[PDB]
């Protein structure tokens, strides 16, 4: 059977730079070949898009080792890249190469929102905090209700790297019952990475 | 070239069968070879099989031999993938693609969920907010099943400053939020509403953001 081995699994690359992805196959392709070799780019939530066909993406290699080169790397190239070998008996894909962009550090644009009148009518309470357009991905967030830290009923969710500014964003959601929410008044949303802890708060 | 339209998302009980379709338009629909690909959430692309509509020949990945059946309706220019004995491992996005030596196209994907859990619509709560240059608004959609759900702002007019976050699953329900950062001059001067679509429960909801 045809096995495709892609390397590296992930790639962190600076803008403007030259990035190369490899795919090795167990079934040699001659130039007149039963098989084909092609490259795909997949952005999250989208179909793979066929590549290569003075382009920024170009292919090389024949026989067993195939390379995809991106030159220069640009911001919206953040995606997973797949090689695909096409053959009459089977088609197969490589494991994928996740392409990460390197950029300068950035600080989150924090926002915090209180439960809505609609949700309070329902009998639940959700406090939502957006930490938008920061870099690097790894960020810890804590929050305190009138100074008291809470580890219960918090929802964290990260976006994919942005296609335009190469920054990550994140959404934290603290859910308490309606009645537990009424007891207190001071809610603060705290982000890390001068340390400069960014804090957003709302009262009552 | 060719364009491909896949059928909508499906929630199905374990042990049942589903048939998902890929409807084709354009020139020489008989000339393309149709194939199907599976992608589990966060996983790589997996070839299911192909069918050549010209001679009817088919080839399957050994892992789907028992599971999947590919057919083409020549009259209606529709390719089908029948999946049987469904279990949670069949929960995934399924792609339909067609190709010949001139051209290849892919469908948008079909999200299939194999679950005992019952369909549940989302609760949509608006999030309204300092006078900065820019203001951030938000939408919270909570307690829905299954995925997917679609959020747009002002029926798609606002796309530049949107952040829609991957849904997260708790108990048997999903929750996500999306945010829009907009210039303060524009809002509340211009109305900005959040549009939420839940195909599985056949519900669309529009919530205008309003300052408390
Ligand atoms: C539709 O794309 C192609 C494919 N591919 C693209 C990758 N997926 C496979 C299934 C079909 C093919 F398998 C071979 C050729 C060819 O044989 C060819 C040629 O000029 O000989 C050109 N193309 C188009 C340029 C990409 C081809
Ligand atoms: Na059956
Ligand atoms: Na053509
Ligand atoms: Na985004």
């Amino acid at each position: 059977d045809i096995v495709l081995t892609q390397s590296p699994a992930s790639l962190a690359v600076s803008l403007g730079q030259r990035a190369t992805i490899s795919c090795r196959t167990s079934e040699t392709i001659d130039s007149y070949g039963n098989s084909f070799m092609h490259w795909y780019q997949q952005k999250p939530g989208q179909p793979p898009k066929l590549l290569i066909y003075p382009a920024r993406f170009s292919g090389s290699g024949s026989r067993t080792d195939f390379t995809l080169t991106i030159n220069p790397v640009e911001a919206d190239d953040v995606a997973t890249y797949y090689c695909q070998q096409t053959n009459e008996v089977m088609y197969t894909f490589g494991g994928g190469t996740k392409l990460e962009i390197k950029r300068a550090d950035a600080a989150p644009t924090v926002s915090i929102f209180p439960p809505s009148s609609e949700q309070l009518t329902s009998g639940g309470a959700s406090v939502v905090c957006f930490l938008n357009n920061f870099y690097p991905k790894d960020i810890n967030v804590k929050w305190k209700i009138d100074g008291s830290e809470r580890q219960n009923g918090v929802l964290n969710s990260w976006t994919d790297q942005d296609s335009k500014d190469s920054t990550y964003s994140m959404s934290s959601t603290l859910t308490l019952t309606k009645d537990e929410y009424e007891r207190h008044n001071s809610y603060t949303c705290e982000a890390t990475h001068s340390t400069s802890p960014i804090v957003k708060s709302f009262n009552r | 070239e060719i364009q491909l339209q896949q059928s909508g998302p499906e929630l199905v009980k374990p042990g049942t069968s589903v048939k998902v379709s890929c409807k084709a338009s354009g020139y020489a629909l008989t000339s393309y070879t149709m194939y199907w690909v599976k992608q589990s959430h966060g996983k790589s692309l997996e070839w299911i099989g192909y069918i050549d509509p010209y001679n009817g020949g088919t080839s399957y990945n050994q892992k789907f031999k028992g599971k999947a059946t590919l057919t083409v309706d020549k009259s209606s220019s529709t390719a089908y993938m029948h999946l049987n004995s469904l279990t949670s491992e069949d929960s995934a996005v399924y792609y339909c693609a067609g190709w010949n030596r001139y051209d290849e196209d892919w469908g948008q994907g079909t999200t299939l969920t194999v679950s005992s859990a019952k369909t549940t619509p989302p609760s949509v709560y608006p999030l309204a907010p300092q006078t900065n240059s820019m203001v951030t608004l938000g939408c919270l959609v909570k307690g829905y099943f299954p995925e997917p759900v679609t959020v747009t702002w002002n029926s798609g007019s606002l796309s530049s400053g949107v952040h829609t976050f991957p849904a997260v699953l708790q108990s048997d329900l999903y929750t996500l939020s999306s945010s829009v950062t907009v210039p303060s001059s524009t809002w509340p001067s211009e109305t900005v509403t959040c549009n939420v679509a839940h195909p599985a429960s056949s519900t669309k909801v529009d919530k205008k953001i309003v300052p408390r």
